[PDB]
């Protein structure tokens, strides 16, 4: 696409500038172009990819939720529905764009557990975002695609990563929220959050001061959700 | 609050 | 353009939804389409226009200032300059788009003082934003275009509006900042801010509780700048 | 602070 004529390193460099400038749509286009260069991504580059699309899709979701609430209140002219559809279609485009990158070809080229777990979590996250707005003939299939990606990531992380690994913890956090609010399995969500928190606590003693802070930062988010749900 | 991801 | 097939009222309606959804780029495209319908804008619609482009251009300016600072530090590869140029060009496009709307044909059709002062202030604001990033053969002309628009608005507001009018006050606020940081006339900026504040104070006694709050809200911004500058 | 407009 439109980034094919820019160097890979230049795209990475500008993605970092766009992050500092809080230009996340630019950040995403740059990391999209970097991925399409066809080289595997380093740990840092993988985080730049995730952060960019998280913020882009994060604004769309928040906008979708505002409009969706207005729409439902109006159902207690066509403009409210039309504009919610517009935002929704745009949100689905970004989700399809990320899933296209993971499928072509970040996942199949990711042999390391750290990189493969990272991409499969992302895959579950963006099928979940599609699920948040799905309503029709293939909602169930979208949900199952999220479940399956999350489940493979959990199996690999369990085998290949320590219980305090921040990616394993973030994955567990998001799989738990999937269970709670997407799969209507609130008790699965609570068990997973609790078991994840406890097994990380039992492993903190092996960690350095820096890794300790990374892990506990995410253990607190698990605790926050547990506190909200019980 | 809104749950966290 | 792309809004030509949507009703005017539907465009206004969706501009308000996009505001609630904090989708200001959508908000701007909708109000652009509403203006291009060719009908004068009501007081509320004029505020929807201003708010939308203010937020769009507000994000671009903030991004430009971050990148510009990084660029200058690097001058104590081409990627920093290139990306700052990109943001800058996009910012100039929005500024040119608004100026095009004012010139075609909001200003010449605005006969009321409230509406005409509103558009001429906007004209000065967006020549000023162009001035913030201008560097070459016609910087001085951009600056003079801002001055002239601001000056005509001030002459009309003085004749035709009371000293507490919020648009007159916002105009004075921005003309003062133009003097301070664009025209390198810090003493003109301070005199205008002081004289504007004092003449509004002397007029507060004629106002209702609601108008009193509108005016003093903006008198405080004049006071804040005075406090910063002296 | 940053001046206000
Ligand atoms: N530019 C950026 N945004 C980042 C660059 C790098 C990076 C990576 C490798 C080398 C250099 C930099 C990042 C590393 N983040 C993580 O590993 C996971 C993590 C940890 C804690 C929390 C809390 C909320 N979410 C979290 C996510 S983030
Ligand atoms: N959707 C929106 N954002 C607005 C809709 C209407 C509106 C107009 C007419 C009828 C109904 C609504 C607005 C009215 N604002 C003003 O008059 C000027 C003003 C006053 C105080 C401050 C403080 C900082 N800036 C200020 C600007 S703003
Ligand atoms: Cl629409
Ligand atoms: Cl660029
Ligand atoms: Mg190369
Ligand atoms: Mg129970
Ligand atoms: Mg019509
Ligand atoms: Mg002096």
């Amino acid at each position: 696409g439109a980034m094919g004529s820019m160097e890979r390193a230049s795209l990475i460099q500008k993605a970092k500038l766009a992050e500092q400038a809080e230009r996340y749509e630019d950040m995403a286009a740059f990391m999209k172009g970097a991925v399409e260069k066809g080289e595997e991504l380093s740990c840092e580059e993988r985080n730049l990819l995730s952060v960019a699309y998280k913020n882009v899709v994060g604004g769309q979701r928040a906008a979708w939720r505002v409009l969706s609430s207005i729409e439902q209140k109006s159902n207690e002219g066509p403009e409210v529905r039309e504009y919610r559809e517009k935002v929704e279609t745009e949100l689905q485009g970004v989700c399809d764009t990320v899933l296209g990158l993971l499928d072509s070809h970040l996942i199949k080229e990711a042999g390391d557990a750290e990189s493969r777990v990272f991409y499969l979590k992302m895959k579950g996250d963006y099928y979940r975002y599609l699920a948040e707005v799905a309503t029709g003939d293939d909602k169930k299939r979208i949900i199952d695609s999220a479940r399956s990606a999350y489940q493979e990531a959990m199996d690999i992380s369990k085998k290949e990563m320590p219980p305090t690994n921040p990616i394993r913890l973030g994955l567990a956090l998001n799989f738990s929220v999937f269970h709670y609010e997407i799969a209507n399995s609130p008790e699965e969500a609570i068990s997973l959050a609790k078991t994840t928190f406890d097994e990380a606590m039992a492993d903190l003693h092996t960690l350095s001061e820096d890794s300790y802070k990374d892990s506990t930062l995410i253990m607190q988010l698990l605790r926050d959700n547990l506190t909200l749900w019980t | 609050r809104r749950r966290q991801t």
